[PDB]
């Protein structure tokens, strides 16, 4: 999804060029502006802090035992027939704090443990299967060690390793690389 | 002829299979066929907009006397329009016959045919203008009824025209208050657009056809803000030197004086990119009317802010819409404040999945609490891909159709008419040019449709006026042709 | 009595049990579709002959 | 955090007030299962998931019509009343097997099956678009299609292609999924799918590479396939089985035609056969046309030439001919390609792998 990170890769300038400079200032005024525009509001409306009211009554509509089960089916939305930790199926009620996207059709979904309902999509442990091929780094073998094996490394390379680091070749004569 | 002729496939593409391709809701009615004029006259609009350019691909046109007893007596009056659209771009063809059939009875139904000319003469931009010498005679003529068609269709038609003689003929209609409020309040708004300049003389003249005006009237009208968005585009540029007469002249007059004059800044200061002018709009203003009875200010305020801030290097545009979200919605008021929904979709819209839609505006489409609420929302996304002929698009538009809000009639034509209409084909609606930063001035017309639908008195609920939603569109054509003198033809090769 | 005799009918939810042995020490033992098994004394609002194992 | 912590602005948009006023008023309910509807006014009997089989009737807005035998209902969590119908339960695994996103390839990337295509449209593409012509004569559209020849032929992209243009729903099939552990959990999948179909008005299935599941009945005495073979005749007995198929059009496609039981190769059920051979010589100098458009080329190219130089050629050899070619101008650098450098594609892809093939030992069919 969304990366936290590169904001704005605009590193076309690859200088001191001033068209750097004209996009950071920009952010500061609109920064300046903020400033004063939460927390002066934050004063004579203190129904919702954002910071610790925000979260606070969530939790108390959450329960302390949050429950874990799996989402069968979807239902319209803001609602849903997620199975129970057992062998049961409720038709419980999708609440909006969840995110309402990453409601897969049986990943995982976390339940009041007295009214039942959606309250939270629980991130799925990483299958086994996954780790068992997910080599990280060849050891030690590099590529000039192989050594011998010269026309032969040109193909590997041209099919596997070029459209990856110079795709401009197979991106202007229209060709798709070797399956 | 290069597209139907050179080209060896030529398939027809029937209404009825895409339709309705979730099958769910004919389950349990088994037929059930009704004569409701309200099913009807949705499904006609649909129908006849992707049959426009199919000379030979008309089916239900031949035996449409059907359709016409299967409604109401006031029904077919909003649905004669809608024929016009269907011959689009005639400039002779289909008035050669009409002329003939003239001498007959049923003079009411004529009255709905009118709407659709000034769509098809729009842009044709023709050096003898026709236009007027076609439908001034009417205007003038005794009859509230036959000139009300014409009012519509001659603001839209000229809106390259910016003869002074039009704009200070039309004000006299308007004027005269001894007609209906519609027939004056639908005028206004075209005159506005049509001039892009100063006007001067009918500017100030505007104003004061406002001013002498009861209270209640100004107070409670919902049809004054249209007022100030023909004077703000005819009054964009100018500095300080030429608003200093306005206010100093503005100073005895009511408190609805600040109402309307907010407009006209944000349009004459075109780009002015800056922190200091916008903050007094969100806080100065939303505290001081907190004390007073004054409201439906605030939802003018946030919508203009798009202003100079279309265009920041691509990179303002993201930062933006987030703040909107969580000032505009997050804690604002429960009402007024919360109907800023309209905003987002007007800063950008082309379509671009993924990124700055399915997050920003796709969650509070679901709003199931309030139907008024997702009616804002429903229209909204319509708006900014309407047209982006991306086949991706199809799966989000089921997502909602057939799992919500079905049995309530009045949500029930918010997303047929709507959401199955996104699928016209070999059409662009972005009007920046290449580059992306320098707007047309005209082709900023795409703004009126953003606070009518909200209150619906005789606007989009209400049958009898629905052109309102046909007539901001003004965008150019997507399709690029090569040819040569002697029709030699080549085939070369686009990235 | 028939007021009294609705009530507990009134109670619409039944809970399914297939009879597995009418003792005969006019009694019946019955495993309720919970599997836990029971030793009615008194047969209840029913024939004792028209119930077959 | 980390849990559902969505946009908070939604979450006051979900107005929390609201959610209590729907985190108490709305009672949660318990999925079940109706047996039997005991008459005398009410008295439905269910059946809740594990728990027991309970006897309930009604709440006091379900109509008695909005409920029947064997459909999914929600009931009361205390006094198990029934309060809301529920939709069937369709296996997970049956209903991904619907594209949702149309393959990026249209009816202008094969070319030599002129006739194939168009034998194609007329069971596929035409009964369901444009229904009315048919009913102006007797005449019941054909239903279903078996698309074989050797592989690299064409016979996924004729089927990729109709799903792009197809109005009604199109559902996936590889013939390797209905291979499941258990004896008869094959046959549910194939229960499940033209259920699910019958659901949807026009409904077209696509069993690719059905050889797996298709196999001809063979019985050795010593317990050979049989989970396979009881799966094809479930598939066979949905066709044309003592009940209305409905709107599925089946479409099928072999690599291997003749391995298939003669029940599946009758009329009723795959009833017209779509041969796809390897192109002849116009075709495969339109596949090269087709494949080498969005590419440098010298303009002044013999593709008739180049055409003629792989004779029983098929259509992927032609592309790797073509994504091969423009292969060998990365290597010397350059950008445009020339007729040389197609001649040496061609002494690669077609004469120089010719030793494993596929072509040889397949237009046999065996
Ligand atoms: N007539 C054709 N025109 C263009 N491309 C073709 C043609 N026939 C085959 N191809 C190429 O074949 C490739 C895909 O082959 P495909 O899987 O459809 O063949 P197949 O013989 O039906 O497959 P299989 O037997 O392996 O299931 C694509 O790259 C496509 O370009
Ligand atoms: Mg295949
Ligand atoms: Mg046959």
């Amino acid at each position: 999804g969304p990366d936290a990170a590169s904001k704005l890769p605009l590193v076309t300038p690859h200088t001191q060029c001033r068209l750097k400079l004209l996009k950071l200032e920009r952010i500061k005024d609109y920064l300046l502006m903020e400033e004063e525009f939460i927390r002066n509001q934050e004063q004579m409306k203190p129904l919702e802090e954002k910071q610790e009211e925000e979260r606070s009554k969530v939790d108390d509509l959450r329960g302390t035992p949050m429950s874990v089960g799996t989402l069968e089916e979807i239902i319209d939305d803001n609602h849903a027939i997620v199975s129970t930790s057992v062998g049961s199926e409720h038709y419980v009620s999708i609440l909006s704090f969840v995110d309402k996207d990453l409601l897969e059709p049986g990943c995982s979904v976390l339940l009041n443990h007295k009214v039942h309902a959606v309250i939270g999509v629980l991130m799925d442990d990483t299958d086994p299967l996954v780790t068992v091929m997910k080599v990280e780094k060849a050891p030690q073998e590099t590529y000039a060690d192989i050594g011998g094996l010269d026309n032969q490394i040109q193909e590997i390379k041209e099919s596997v390793e070029l459209p990856l680091t110079h795709p401009e070749y197979y991106e202007e004569m229209g060709i798709k690389p070797p399956k | 002829a290069l597209a139907r002729e050179l080209d060896i496939m030529e398939p027809k593409v029937p209404d009825d299979i895409y339709k309705t391709h979730l099958e769910n809701n004919r389950f349990g009615g088994s037929g059930s066929q009704v004569d409701s004029a309200r099913m009807n006259l949705a499904s006609s609009f649909v129908n006849g907009f992707v049959n426009a350019a199919f000379g030979q691909d008309k089916l239900l046109t031949d035996d449409g006397n059907k359709w016409l007893y299967k409604n109401k007596d006031h029904g077919m009056l909003s649905a004669a329009a809608s024929l016009g659209m269907i011959l689009l771009w005639d400039v002779d063809g289909g008035l050669t016959q009409i002329d003939k059939y003239l001498y007959s009875s049923e003079d009411y139904i004529k009255s709905g045919a009118l709407l659709a000319c000034g769509i098809v003469n729009s842009g044709v931009r023709n050096e003898c203008d026709p236009a007027l010498a076609l439908l001034s005679d009417y205007v003038l003529h005794n009859s509230n009824t036959m000139r009300l068609g014409s009012i519509f269709g001659l603001g839209l038609a000229y809106a390259g025209s910016n003869r002074e003689d039009v704009l200070t003929l039309l004000l006299p209609v308007m004027g005269d208050s001894k007609s209906s409020m519609e027939v004056a309040g639908v005028t206004a708004l075209a005159c506005g657009m049509i001039a892009v300049g100063s006007c001067n003389g009918d500017v100030t003249s505007t104003i004061l056809q406002t001013i002498m005006e009861k209270s209640e009237t100004e107070l409670k009208d919902t049809y004054a803000r249209w007022l100030p968005l023909g004077l703000g585009l005819n009054h964009l540029g100018k500095g300080e030197a030429i608003e200093a007469i306005l206010a100093a002249l503005e100073v005895v007059s009511e408190p609805f004086r600040s109402f309307a004059n907010t407009l006209v800044d944000v349009c004459a200061y075109a780009g002015s990119g800056n922190v200091l002018k916008v903050q007094q709009l969100l806080h100065i203003c939303s505290e001081h009317f907190d004390s007073k009875e004054k409201e439906e200010d605030k939802d003018k305020k946030e919508k203009k802010d798009k202003d100079k801030k279309e265009a920041p290097a691509d990179m303002g545009a993201h930062q933006g819409v987030a703040v909107l979200g969580i000032a505009l919605i997050a804690m604002g008021e429960e009402i007024g404040a919360e109907m800023a929904l309209r905003t987002f979709g007007h800063l950008l819209r082309y379509g671009e999945p993924t990124l700055r839609r399915a997050v920003p505006l796709a969650l509070a489409l679901i709003s199931v609490s309030n139907p008024r609420l997702n009616i804002l929302d429903t229209l909204s996304k319509f708006s900014h891909d309407a047209d982006p002929e991306v086949s991706y698009n199809s799966i989000f538009a089921m997502g909602m159709v057939g799992s919500g809000t079905n049995n309530a009639r009045l949500a029930a034509m918010l997303r047929q008419l709507a959401q199955y209409h996104a699928k016209d084909p070999n059409n662009l609606f972005m009007v920046r040019l290449a580059q992306g930063l320098t707007h047309l001035g005209k082709g900023t017309l795409t703004l009126c449709p953003y606070h009518s639908d909200r209150q619906l008195m005789s606007q989009v609920a209400v049958a009898g006026l629905l052109t309102v939603l046909v007539s901001f569109l003004d965008v150019r054509n997507i399709i690029l042709g090569k040819s040569h003198y002697v029709l030699y033809g080549l085939v070369a090769a686009m990235q | 009595e028939n007021s009294e005799k609705i009530k507990v009918n009134k109670t619409l939810p039944y809970l399914v049990s297939n009879v597995i042995e009418l003792l005969d020490v006019k009694c019946a033992v019955i495993k309720t579709s919970t599997r836990q098994t029971y030793f009615l004394p008194v047969i209840g609002l029913v024939d004792a002959e028209k119930l077959k194992p | 955090s980390d849990t559902g912590l969505a946009p908070p602005a939604l979450w006051d948009l979900a107005a929390d007030k609201q959610t209590l006023q729907s985190e108490q008023p709305l009672q949660v309910a318990r999925c079940t299962k109706i047996i039997n509807a005991d008459s005398e006014d009410p008295k439905y009997i269910i059946n809740v998931k594990q728990f027991a089989k309970f006897v309930v009737d009604l709440s006091d807005q379900v109509a008695p019509t909005d409920i029947e035998e064997g459909m999914r209902v929600g009931v009361d969590r205390n006094k198990y009343q029934i309060h809301i119908p529920l939709p069937p339960k369709i296996d997970p695994t049956v209903t991904m097997m619907q594209v949702e996103e149309k393959p990026d390839v249209t009816y202008s990337d094969v070319g030599g099956c002129k006739e194939q295509i168009e034998k194609l449209r007329e069971v596929v593409e035409t009964p369901l678009l444009h229904p009315e012509r048919f009913v102006n004569l007797g005449i019941e559209p054909p239903k279903g299609v078996l698309l074989f020849g050797p592989p690299g032929t064409g016979k996924t992209l004729c089927a990729r292609a109709v799903a792009n243009r197809t109005d009604a729903c199109f559902i996936r099939v590889i013939g390797s999924e209905l291979v499941q552990k258990y004896v008869g959990e094959g046959a549910r999948m194939v229960r499940e799918l033209f259920e699910m179909a019958r659901t949807k008005k026009a409904c077209l299935i696509f069993f690719d590479e059905i050889d797996a599941i298709g196999g001809a009945r063979f019985d050795d005495g010593a317990g050979g396939d049989n989970e396979v073979q009881r799966t094809m005749l479930e598939l066979i007995n949905q066709l044309d089985g003592f009940d209305p198929r409905g709107n599925i059009k089946v479409l099928m496609a072999t690599n291997r035609p003749d391995t298939l039981d003669p029940a599946l190769m009758r009329p009723g059920r795959l009833d017209r056969k779509i041969e796809f051979s390897l192109p002849d010589l116009e075709g495969r100098t339109h596949i090269f046309k087709i494949h080498a458009r969005s590419m440098s080329v010298e303009r002044d190219i013999r593709f008739e030439l180049l055409a003629r130089l792989c004779p029983n050629s098929t259509g992927a050899e032609i592309r790797s001919v073509c994504t091969e070619a423009g292969m060998f101008a990365i290597r010397a650098r350059r950008k445009i390609a020339t007729e040389k450098d197609f001649l040496e594609a061609v002494n690669k892809v077609i004469k120089s792998y010719a030793k494993f093939s596929a072509t040889p030992r397949y237009m046999t069919y065996n």
